[PDB]
């Protein structure tokens, strides 16, 4: 896309309106997304040449992205930046890589991060023309499940390791200050376990909810555009 | 609808997880200085930006609740949301103003299971 | 047989309008002259042998935990419910343990 804005020009338009409202901060995001077109389909499009090669590797990228972002809900994992995930260019699955942050400490940060996981417009348009409403949905479903029917194993792995003595896993002001630059222990731990049981079964905003309404409120939280103009410039939300 | 949205603010503002974030600003309070200043002009307007959606919700909530009361008589239970909404909210002139314009036209019976409460 | 039943249909019907009965014990719990936490006076009153907001909040977060099926933290259904609060009422090592004015063995 010759025509479109360059990658330069929406990072400038987006560092520029930080300091500004909510509605011109929405309204800079969305002229920026009208010029600015996904192109993230065409990986599996130059790369397969074969139709049946090219049908595989999207299916197991679309199953990579379900169960990276289910299993990244379930454990709180933020920073999930352009640099921080990598594409493998033979089985096309995904990796994560630098998982200092997690278990939601990322909301504790000036600017909080507001996504579940990163389910932006180029992520989206790797998956075909169905989007969100295929594999993408059904996977994400199973792996829920599993996780649910899992909870009590779950819920102690993770007590084992948030009481380790050598894991600093909590934010501090020097990390904040650091991943954020532009050009008593006890009750927290209790409280993030708190969350975690709540996240394991149902109980979002108070209520019950089953799977599939789970994995709805999932969806729609991370492709929302007003929680992705409220992130900070460096997630590159409109990537 | 409103009243949801309100609530869901509310309960944010009262989490623990808001009072971790102000303790973590307080404590990078005390080049450091510039960006601690300009991370909480940020977080000052955040605040701002939240209390006036909550009022926005708050008084939606109000006028579409005493409006339903207004309309007809099989939701008359719902009468004890509008005082809760307005008892914990005397401070906001909007809520006092709905209430005396509007709310003087419901009919009084409608009062009459919560009257011990208003008296007190 | 119809005690079952009936606490059944009662725990259903209270089940399903949940949001008025937190809005109305919202409204009584912040009544300034409702005097309803206890106090050492009347707990010593009431077993003779011959921060407010804090614990308001608590009592709203356990009616709303009843009013769902969060028993002991985890969801259960009407008839789940029911069987545990029956289970709960008529266990002997629960009846030995309270004060003898309650009268357990009548
Ligand atoms: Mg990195």
């Amino acid at each position: 896309r010759p025509n479109d804005f360059s990658a330069f020009q929406c990072q400038k338009k987006m560092m520029e309106v930080q300091k500004k409202s909510f509605e011109e901060k929405y309204e800079v995001f969305m002229d920026v997304c009208q010029n600015f077109q996904p192109v993230f389909r065409y990986f599996c499009m130059e790369k397969f040449l074969d139709p049946a090669i090219w049908f595989e590797k999207r299916l197991a990228y679309t199953r990579s992205v379900a169960t990276s972002s289910i299993v990244g809900y379930i454990l709180g994992l933020g920073d999930r930046h352009v640099q921080n995930i990598l594409i493998n260019e033979q089985s096309a699955e995904l990796v994560h890589i630098d998982l200092g942050v997690a278990f939601e400490q990322g909301k504790i940060l000036p600017t909080p991060e507001t996504v579940p996981f990163r389910l932006t417009r180029d992520i989206v348009d790797g998956m075909g023309i169905t989007g969100v409403e295929g594999v993408f949905r059904r996977c994400c479903e199973k792996t829920m499940e599993v996780m649910r029917n899992s909870q009590e194993t779950l819920l102690t792995i993770v007590e084992v390791l948030l009481y380790d003595p050598l894991f600093d896993w909590t934010m501090n002001p020097l990390k904040a200050l650091y991943l954020q630059q532009r050009p008593s222990f006890n009750k927290v731990a209790e409280r993030v376990l708190m969350r975690l049981q709540e996240k394991l079964k149902g109980v979002e905003e108070g209520t019950v909810l089953s799977v599939g309404g789970q994995v709805n409120l999932l969806i729609q939280q991370a492709i929302d555009p007003k929680n992705l103009s409220r992130l900070f410039p460096g997630w590159k939300a409109w990537v | 609808f409103s009243d949801t949205q309100y609530q869901r603010i509310e309960n944010y503002m009262k989490s623990s997880e808001f009072e971790n974030k102000q303790a973590l600003l307080k404590r990078a309070k005390e080049r450091y200085t510039v960006k601690v200043q300009r991370e909480l002009e940020l977080d000052e307007l955040a605040l701002r930006a939240l209390k006036e959606d909550r009022k926005r919700f708050l008084c939606k909530a109000v006028e579409n609740y005493i409006n339903c009361l207004l309309s007809g008589e099989e939701h008359d239970m719902w009468v004890f949301r509008l005082c809760s909404l307005w008892l914990e909210n005397s401070g906001v002139s909007e809520v006092n103003g709905m209430m005396k314009r509007d709310g003087m036209k419901i009919p009084t019976y409608k009062f009459l299971p919560l009257m011990y409460q208003l008296a007190a």
